[PDB]
């Protein structure tokens, strides 16, 4: 019983219930010292029960005590258990010093290891670190003296947090750590700004982009908890997945995108039919304009293989591949075979490489090839100026006429209903049986005609060439978007379904790049609540089954 | 038949 | 509190009873240099003020108890104590103590 | 109640523990 | 139909 | 063309004429409390039905009765502003003139023997502002409109997922307005049961038996009866021909099949029939059949007919036996069944059966249950089944009487079991319980009205109590009335309901779609968690009246919604949506409003049907809707047409410019955001829009719009004085308007609310005009944020996922800098030790904090303060402090000893950097005022006395203008009035009685104009003067107002109109940021791999059409740089507005010059545009448009990395793209946590930023260090790092000497387990 701002008391409903007890043991005390009628001590005791039953377990017995709120007074049995109890509030998980929270950033400068921390919640995290080193070095007498300059901010006191956070581990947890990756242990490097800055690949680990996420860290201060941090829960450890064994620091988006458009090859491209040295030398006739990234040449490559044995040999010899191919073998490291990257690259290729280089070679060559997959990704989609427009949406113009044949014959079924020779059932399931067949068409002729395009090569006939879309390189490669977005954004969205289940006839005959009008958005927002209310409670359904389990 | 201690007072 | 239903106003109250850490080292730290700047003085007066603030004993002391262990008189142990105040005042010896005011 | 877990770094101190109780009820 | 079947699969649910 | 719209005209890609404008969107507020208060003289509506309800009150003996008269809403006393500032509530006190009229014992009841009539206080009504709002306590709050349950009875069924087997079972419930539920279910026996308020469960006979229904009667009602006589020694049955179509048929002549089509013999038509005596055997009883001689009852009402029995009766001489009707899929016996389980036989029991179901455990007696039976549901106090629940129960059965009354009764009973047993057999469907015409909407009004009677029963209670007893000599009927619970009951509602929330004002479109929001939780509606699927979809029936888009995306989808653009609630408080009437095949411009009951009936064409010029529909098989399912339907069957292409989509829907080739999902999010956006220094207008946003920003209220036209007479940074025109003026009126201007006020969301004028001196103005634009406003245009040049590439990863890569220049020319009011207080109250003291003698503190504060220790006005700044300078008195033994050496070596006071002052919060921009002192009533109370009273009296002045000085310009002007009838010369001094007119002598007279009452008036401007004044210099009512123990408050100014930093959360959010990754300088072959880098570059997999296609047309807009606008500049002609000019704004063939004609032929030049001077920084939703910009007009701005018809240029030189290998997208700021910033979100305060008794860090503490480590942290194997990791968190007080402070203590090592300990949360189970009576403890 504690007052408050302003002369107001906070009270406990524990005091209630036993003044309630306290009150009524007294009054069956008086009422046995006045030789009182039997029917008031009954009442009395039957009253001191209901006191003691309500103050163990309220509600249990009856009508729960209400107080001055209207709301049942919370007892023993409540304050002891429930979501809301001291196993699962208090015990089980707890609020911890030495820790903070901040919105996150990507910093693809960082290394898999590497975290950039804001300068001033570093500061906050890791004061008593800071005044121990500065009475170490006896830059201040006493804790007073260092609390005042670490207040006042001086600079020899970011010297001094700089050498403290120097080989300290922190840790960052994502919230919800659905698995164990949810939470690691990286180098801090002081950065100017109050975002933490994540490094892109550990992103599907964490399953977090950068829309608004917050992400909170945690400073282990005894050695050992700093070891734990360093030897089980650093980034560098984890990145072979404990569900499967699959790599989960695989690249994504850019990464993938760039290392796709690096690897393409394409027809009587400038450069092509040149012979190089090795990879410098196509890097070389990179940068001078001389040869484009998708030429077909022919590159000598030092290709060393790790056997299972431990035999390495090293066989020098002429490949025909591309410049592109050459460059980033130039950063694969010693002990792959160069087939898996004269190839276009997507996300299993990658993943593939990564497997690869951690079966044969280990995890610091994994780490250091992951590194430079992900700078080189980032580095040529950056130069690729791969960009998104409406051109590059084409409809094909095989949809119109499929439409209008399945209209047409629509047309011709329920003429045939109006005749009696089938029943309405049949008809809705070959009008839905149709209009699968029609979407499936439509989706095929616009595959067909975003998959190719036709080139002049070197002797100047015309050659069939895998396109360049942006869309269709961007589904190829597998970084984002797949063949059913390609078919809603260039074809047809296709029959959807009521809130009870059930298949309207009508499809939407309209993708994204004519327009929908108001009937086919009205049919979509009745598929998109679904959708959405479904993820909102399976995510708690998965959360209850996950708890049991564990 | 009740759990009410008014009722059984009454 | 507020709309929300799973938090409660207990969750929101200090136990302002507390000491901060920071209080304790500097306690500590306060000791310590006590017990240094006394080891620069002679025992007599460095006991002297030991026994009349209490220092590293259970009580205080009076003049009289003061007096009675050295046998001497009370306002002996007034201008010991007096002595010793005026030679901790000197800033060749008080530096470290004048930051913790 | 705030020990370590049997688990990883504290699997061995647990062990260490379980000999001795059963070397002190010998 | 998935994640109820694995709930059901875990709590050794018997079937009507 | 508007002047303020003359201005800026927005170029229109719409191609349909509207035929209905957009109404006013705060209706749904405005009207419902319209109806609240405004008088109804058929009370009806308001506290008027309330007050009838309630009133008269009769005392329990007949001594007298207190009855209603007549209300009403006195003055207030504070305005809006004023209740704001002062933190009170903005009401209207409430007199109600009520008599107390005596009776007179001796004389026959019924004689008024006194009538004493009084006005009573019972009570301040809180008002709404004329924007829709309410000020409670201080603060703005918006009611929010309930989706709850319509009154009435609804017919359901379980779907068979109940028992085993399917056996759909089907039930029916009566929820009434108040009062009990009642239920009538079918059970898997096939009998009828009957609940009351969810409780255990009854036959369905005991409810027809208590209103006094014999069993013969129950049969009667609920069966129909066979006849069978005995007709020449033969069996007869009395033979209905439509029953006919296993035995051997009678009449010969038209013999049917025996044991073994019936219309054809059934054609000549007989009346007689012979049936075996098997085809009795079955049968069951009709009535009950008694004989004289015997005295007893040979067969009862419902008895199974057997061979013995008839037998019985031939004996007895009858002839005439009836039974019942009985099949297996028409009719069903399902009566008669529950008749046979009922045990009930009388009334009597029936009551006392019904006694036992209501009141367990207590002795039954008659008087007892007939009590309860008659009020649970045939009293008007303890129920009412409402004027829209009798209409939705008599549409439900049929029935067509008793439409004023709300108390059940048999006719409506019998019908409601009639028409469930009717459903079960198969004739009949149940309801939909999602449904539009089943969920009703409930405004402020109405809840208002039921807090209000809720508060008029509880003083209704204590009037009758004090009526009953007899002393009513020398008491008055203000003496009976205790307006405490009424006041109670309304400061509830409006202060702590659920519905009744924290106004959102991040910009206006969040303040209009919190006004039309609608929420289907609040009391008497649903819970979150125990919401279901159903509820939470999108019905057919949302069309028009529900926005299917706009919804809260989490725990709360579905539940919370948002109303439609045309959206309407009729009297009954259901939506109904706006049509078109096809007549004789052509779409008339008339609009009826129709509900869902009505709306599915007809079939009703969408606005995208193509028309003629006749008005008929082009096309003969149109695309329409009927009963909810879409459809093509003949031309000629078409009876409505949708009026709008937004009328199924709300506001902030409505303003997402190619919202039709954008996904549901990203809409939701597009919306959503939207209503985050935070205002900038500079607004400006989105280049690609809507059109929607004038009507927006007109009626959200932020703007001043002009209330009559005239001419702006003066301008100013905060007021606007206009002249009214000659034709629009109030007789004997000043003739002047005055516009006093927000400046720098502080929002609910401590944002910043400014009122720029967007007009000068001598401008005419019309009403509607808007004069100054109020925060995200630009010259009447909604403006939420910025437009910026867009690249859609990826960079070198800074765009990774959602990132956004931000130039340095947006940074340099504050794009996106806004500004943030904070509001701290100091408290300076009565403590047991002594009176809490502001005041500059702060102990421990040097003079440089000092130095922004003044003489009575509160902060200047203007200063710069940082972090730890004292702003106000308080000391507490402390108690006695017990002293350590080297504090103690401390204080005697160096004699400082100042302790009396303690320092408790008011600081700015860390990392918080602003300038004091107000400062308000409130002293109690009988404390002396410090200087700085009396310098700021000093400066409101002066700034009181100066406005006055100066608009009684404007407003006696204008009605001396007019006085002047009442001479000029006649003509003058007016020098010689100036030739006697303005004051001496006065001293000036007239003899003629004519001029005398007129002299006389002048004189008599301008005396008369100092009288009422006093009065004014006075009531002002008592406002500010009087002393301020604070909370018990409360001395003194200072409230700081602080400016901050946040920059775009990253981590700042900043996204489209079309879900694209993200968050700010770099800040890169201009020489990295690509840029074009004429050297102008982009501002912004954004990821393309976000566009093709959220399928949100709108943003690229956006970008490529902002491309476009820019275009022109740059050649406009070109062309007024380079002072071209205005023909050239005017012919290219023509070229302009001519593009494509869209509904508006923009000729300039009548625009002046000057208004030309002004309308090229607002297209310098871009052509804005307008794409209606679903009508928007095709991209054949998009295409027209780039190649007039001499643009690429792709909208790809050629770009060069600024950090290389070399082109990229692929053209990229660059355009003009709305990006907005939301109100997530990084610098409210960045906390970190040392060590700090601790829980009162978990002993555990504090949770929050504003507590300053740490992050939870749940179970699932604590399952992820397990795994890994983190053991010590795990204890460091859950002991000394937590709850363990020693461990934590020897951690903080070695960490501080250097020896990074721990000594865990036990938490404090297991000791108070332990103690708590120790208190549950169960011994545990630990073992060693
Ligand atoms: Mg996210």
């Amino acid at each position: 019983l504690v007052p408050l701002d302003g002369g107001r008391f906070a009270t406990s409903d524990l005091n209630d219930l036993y003044r309630r007890v306290i009150n009524r043991n007294n009054r069956l005390k008086r009422l046995l010292e006045l030789a009182a009628p039997d029917i008031i001590v009954r009442n009395e005791k039957r009253m001191l029960q209901e006191s003691v039953d309500a103050l163990l377990d309220n509600g249990r017995r009856g009508r729960a005590i209400t107080g001055s709120n209207k709301r049942p007074l919370k007892s023993l049995a409540d304050m002891i258990k429930g979501k809301q109890g001291r196993f699962r509030q208090n015990l089980l998980g707890k609020r911890v010093d030495y820790s903070g929270r901040s919105v996150i950033t990507v910093g693809p400068y960082l290394r898999l290891h590497q975290c950039g921390l804001p300068k001033k919640m570093a500061l906050e995290l890791f004061k008593p670190f800071i005044y121990s080193k500065l009475e170490t070095r006896g830059l201040a007498t006493t804790i007073k003296a260092a609390k005042k300059m670490v207040e006042r901010e001086e600079a020899v006191v970011w010297d001094i947090l700089d050498e403290v956070i120097r080989e300290h581990p922190v840790l960052l947890n994502r919230a919800p750590t659905l698995h164990r990756l949810g939470i690691q242990a990286f180098e801090p490097v002081l950065i100017e700004g109050k975002a933490i800055q994540l490094h892109p690949l550990v992103c599907a680990a964490y399953n977090a982009d950068f829309d608004g996420d917050q992400m909170a860290v945690h400073v282990p201060l005894t050695l050992e908890a700093q070891l734990e941090a360093r030897t089980l829960m650093m980034s560098t450890n984890n990145i072979l997945s404990p569900a499967s064994g699959d790599p989960i620091i695989v690249p994504s988006q850019d990464v993938v995108l760039g290392l796709y458009y690096m690897t393409r090859e394409k027809i009587n491209a400038k450069g092509e039919g040149m012979y190089l040295t090795g990879p410098a030398e196509a890097e070389k006739a990179y940068r001078t304009k001389t040869a484009e990234l998708h030429a077909r040449v022919k590159v000598r490559i030092t290709e060393t293989i790790k056997h299972e044995n431990g035999k390495l040999t090293t066989e020098t010899k002429m490949i025909d591949t591309t410049v592109g191919r050459a460059m980033l073998w130039q950063i694969v490291p010693k002990g792959l075979p160069y087939s898996l990257v004269n190839q276009k690259l997507g996300k299993k290729q990658i993943s593939n490489l990564l497997n690869e280089a951690y079966r044969k070679l280990g995890l610091k060559d994994t780490v250091i090839f992951a590194d430079q997959i992900m700078y080189t990704g980032f580095a040529y989609a950056a130069l690729s100026g791969v960009s998104v427009g409406i051109d590059d949406m084409v409809v094909p113009a095989a949809k119109y006429t499929e439409i209008a044949e399945a209209e047409e014959e629509v047309r011709e079924i329920q003429e045939q209903f109006q005749s009696g020779l089938v029943t309405a059932g049949e008809r809705y399931n070959k009008v839905i049986d149709i209009w699968a067949s029609t979407n499936d068409r439509v989706a095929k002729a616009m595959m067909e005609n975003l998959s190719s395009e036709q080139v002049i090569n070197r002797q100047g006939e015309q050659e069939k060439q895998e396109s360049f879309n942006s869309i269709y390189m961007m589904a190829d490669s597998g970084a984002r978007g797949s063949a059913a977005q390609i078919r809603q954004l260039a074809g047809m969205r296709g029959l959807m379904a009521r809130p009870d289940g059930s298949i309207i006839e009508t499809p939407i005959t309209a993708n994204f790049k004519e327009g929908l009008n108001v009937l086919q958005y009205f049919i979509s927002t009745h598929g998109a609540r679904k959708g959405l209310a479904d993820t909102a409670l399976k995510t708690a359904n998965s959360g209850y089954l996950t708890r049991r389990l564990v | 038949r009740t759990t009410d201690p008014v009722r059984m007072y009454m | 509190i507020g709309d929300d239903e799973d938090s409660h106003l207990g969750d929101f109250i200090e136990d302002t009873t507390l000491e901060l850490p920071l209080d304790s080292a500097t306690a500590t730290s306060l000791k310590a240099a006590t017990r240094d700047v006394l080891a620069g003085l002679t025992p007599r007066e460095a006991k002297v003020l030991r026994m009349r603030f209490g220092i590293d004993m259970n009580t205080d002391h009076t003049l009289e108890e003061v007096g009675k262990q050295f046998d001497v008189t009370r306002e002996r142990i007034r201008q010991i104590e007096a002595k010793a105040l005026r030679k901790l005042r000197h800033p060749s010896r008080s530096e470290v103590l004048r930051s913790f005011l | 109640v705030g020990r370590l877990i049997p688990a990883g770094t504290g699997f061995a101190y647990h062990q260490d523990r379980q000999a001795k109780r059963a070397q002190e009820q010998q | 139909g998935g994640l109820p079947r694995v709930a059901d699969l875990f709590e050794a649910r018997k079937p009507k | 063309y508007s002047y303020t719209e003359k201005k800026r005209i927005r170029k229109d890609f719409g191609t349909r004429p509207q035929v209905l404008d957009i109404p006013y969107l705060l209706s749904i507020q405005l009207d419902s409390f319209e109806k609240f208060i405004e008088q109804d003289p058929e009370g009806q509506y308001g506290l008027e039905a309330a007050f009838r309800s309630v009133f008269p009150i009769q005392s329990y003996n007949g001594n007298s009765e207190l009855q209603y008269v007549s209300y009403r809403l006195g003055e207030p006393v504070f305005d809006v502003k004023e209740c704001q500032i002062r933190g009170v509530t903005y009401s209207k006190p409430l007199r109600v003139k009520l008599r107390l009229v005596i009776f007179d014992k001796d004389a026959p009841a019924g004689t008024v023997k006194d009538i004493k009539e009084q006005e009573v206080y019972m009570g301040e009504i809180p008002l709404m502002t004329e924007n829709g709002t309410f000020v409670i306590n201080g603060t703005e709050r918006v009611i929010v409109s309930q989706l709850h349950r319509s009154p009435g009875v609804f017919f359901d069924s379980d779907k068979g997922k109940t028992h085993s087997s399917g056996k759909v079972l089907y039930n029916a419930r009566i929820i009434p307005y108040r009062g009990s539920w009642l239920d009538f279910e079918f059970d898997p026996k096939d009998n009828l049961y009957v609940r009351i308020d969810r409780r255990r469960k009854l036959p369905a006979s005991i409810i027809l038996r208590v209103l006094g229904k014999t069993s013969a009667e129950i049969l009667d009602i609920f069966f129909e009866k066979v006849n069978f006589e005995v007709k020449d020694q033969t069996l007869m049955m009395e033979l209905v021909p439509e029953r006919l179509r296993t035995f051997d048929i009678e009449a010969d002549g038209k013999v049917y099949v025996e044991k073994g089509h019936i219309r054809q013999l059934e054609k000549d038509g007989v009346n007689f029939i012979e049936v075996p005596v098997e085809y009795i055997v079955g049968k069951v009883s009709a009535k009950d059949y008694v004989n004289e001689a015997t005295g007893e009852l040979i067969i009862t009402a419902n008895q199974e007919i057997s061979l013995e029995a008839l037998a019985n009766l031939s004996q007895a001489g009858y002839k005439k036996l009836e039974v019942l009707f009985t099949n297996d899929l028409d009719h069903g016996p399902f009566m008669s069944e529950t008749l046979r389980v009922d045990s009930t036989t009388d009334r009597i029991s029936a009551l006392v059966e019904i006694y036992r179901m209501m009141r367990p455990g207590e002795p039954p007696t008659k008087e007892a249950a007939e009590s309860l039976f008659e009020s649970l549901f045939f009293s008007a106090e303890r129920y009412d089944l409402s004027t829209v629940g009798r209409m939705k129960f008599n549409s439900s059965i049929g029935r067509e009487d008793a439409e004023e009354q709300g108390t059940l009764d048999e006719v409506d009973i019998i019908e409601v079991m009639k028409k469930l047993i009717s459903i079960r057999n198969g004739k009949g469907e149940v309801d939909d319980i999602d449904h539009l015409g089943n969920r009703r909407i409930r405004s402020v009004g109405e809840m208002a009205e039921n807090q209000f009677r809720v508060g008029l029963v509880r003083v209704e209670r204590a009037v009758k109590e004090r009526l009953s007893l007899g002393d009513l000599d020398n008491v008055m009927p203000q003496d009976l009335i205790n307006a405490k619970p009424i006041s109670a009951a309304v400061k509830e509602f409006f202060g702590s309901s659920q519905l009744s929330q924290f106004m959102d004002q991040n910009n206006p479109l969040s303040e209009v779609t919190h006004k039309r929001r609608i929420s289907a939780l609040g009391p008497g509606g649903l819970t979150r968690e125990r919401a279901g699927f159903e509820v939470r979809d999108v019905h057919v029936t949302h069309y028009g009246r529900l926005c299917p888009i706009e919804t809260p995306e989490g725990p709360n989808i579905g539940l919370i919604n948002s109303l439609s653009a045309f959206a309407r609630c009729n009297e009954y408080g259901f939506l109904e949506t706006p049509y078109r009437r096809v007549v004789n095949g052509v779409v008339t411009d008339e609009v009826d409003y129709l509900s869902a009951i009505e709306e599915g009936q007809f079939v009703i064409a969408q606005a995208n049907a193509k028309l003629t010029e006749e008005g008929g529909f082009a096309d003969e098989l149109v695309t329409a809707r009927q009963k909810g399912e879409s459809g093509l339907h003949p031309r000629e069957h078409v009876d409505y047409m949708d009026v709008a292409t937004n009328q199924v989509v709300s506001i902030a829907a409505s303003l997402i410019p190619f919202l039709e080739h954008d996904d549901a999902n990203r809409a939701l999010m597009g919306a959503n955001m939207q209503r985050q956006a935070v205002p900038t220094l500079r607004s400006e207008k989105p280049l690609v829009g809507t059109g929607i946003e004038r009507n927006v920003a007109v009626d959200s209220g932020v703007t001043a719009v002009a209330k009559r036209g005239g001419v702006i007479q003066s301008v100013d940074a905060s007021r606007i004085v206009v002249k009214v025109n000659e034709e629009e003026l109030i007789p004997g009126e000043a003739g002047i308007d005055i516009y006093n201007l927000t400046k720098y006020t502080r929002s609910n969301q401590n944002t910043c609310i400014n009122q720029r004028p967007c007009v000068m001196p001598g401008e005419p103005v019309a009403r509607g005009d808007v004069l100054a634009d109020g925060p995200s406003t630009d010259l009447g245009e909604l403006a939420l944020g910025q437009n910026m040049r867009i690249a859609f590439m990826p960079w070198n990863g800074y765009n990774f996922e959602d990132s956004i890569l931000v130039s340095e220049r947006v940074v340099q020319d504050d794009r996106f800098t806004t500004i943030h009011i904070q509001e701290l207080s100091c408290v300076a109250r009565d403590t047991k030790l002594g009176a809490e003291e502001i005041t500059a003698d702060i102990p421990n503190v040097g003079e440089a904090a000092l130095s922004k504060l003044d003489e009575s220790g509160i902060v200047y006005i203007g200063a710069e303060v940082k972090g730890g700044d004292i702003l106000v300078g308080k000391v507490t008195p402390k108690g006695e402090t017990q002293l350590t033994p080297e504090e103690k050496l401390l204080r005697a070596i160096f004699g400082e000893k100042a302790s009396d006071v303690k320092d408790t002052s008011l600081r700015v919060p860390n990392s918080v950097a602003g300038t004091v921009i107000d400062v308000q002192v409130f002293t109690r009533d009988g404390v002396e005022k410090d200087k700085r109370a009396l310098e700021i009273e000093q400066m409101q009296l002066k700034e009181a006395k100066k406005d006055l002045t100066e608009e009684f000085q404007i407003l006696e310009g204008g009605l001396l203008a007019r006085v002047r002007s009442v001479l000029l009838a006649g003509g003058y010369t007016e020098a010689k009035l100036s030739s006697i001094e303005r004051k001496k007119w006065l001293e000036q002598t007239l003899e003629n009685e004519e001029l005398q007279n007129q002299l006389e009452q002048l004189a008599e008036q301008y005396d008369e104009l100092k009288a009422d401007f006093d009065k004014k004044f006075e009531a002002k210099r008592r406002k500010i003067t009087q002393g301020d009512d604070l909370a018990p123990g409360v001395l003194k408050i200072v409230k700081v107002y602080l400016a901050v100014k946040r920059r775009i930093q990253p981590g700042d959360k900043m996204a489209g109109r079309h879900g694209n959010k993200g968050v700010i990754s770099k800040i890169n300088p201009v020489e990295d940021m690509p840029y074009d072959e004429n050297g102008q880098p982009v501002d912004i570059v954004l990821n393309p791999l976000g566009v093709p997999s959220r399928m949100n296609i709108g943003q690229i047309l956006e970008v490529h059409l902002g491309l476009a807009a820019k275009g022109i606008g740059d050649k406009i500049n070109q062309m007024i740089k380079e002072q071209q002609e205005l023909a050239k000019l005017r012919e290219f704004l023509q070229k302009v507005y001519d593009l494509g063939d869209t509904r508006q004609r923009v000729d300039i032929s009548e625009l002046s010059d000057e208004d030309v030049r002004t309308l090229a001077h607002n297209l310098r920084a871009g052509l804005p545009v307008a794409t209606p939703v679903f009508d928007g910009a095709p991209e054949s007009s998009i295409k027209a448009m780039l190649e007039l701005a001499d643009l690429p018809a792709s909208g790809q240029l050629t770009l060069f990395d600024g950090r290389t030189g070399d082109a990229f290998e692929r053209p990229v997208t660059v355009g003009y793209m709305y990006m907005l700021k939301l109100n997530h910033l990084v610098d409210d979100k960045m906390h970190a946590r040392s060590t700090g305060s601790y829980s009162l008794v978990t002993q555990q860090p504090l949770g929050g930023k504003a507590q300053f503490g740490g992050q939870r480590f749940g179970e699932m942290e604590v399952w992820a260090l397990e795994a890994y194997g983190a053991a010590y990791t795990l204890q460091e968190m859950l002991t000394v790092k937590s709850d363990d007080v020693n461990g934590r402070t020897k951690m903080y203590k070695n960490i501080v000497d250097g020896n990074h090592a721990m000594e865990p300990g036990m938490p404090e949360s297991f000791n108070v387990l332990l103690k708590e189970i120790r208190s549950l009576g169960i011994n545990i403890e630990l073992e060693d």
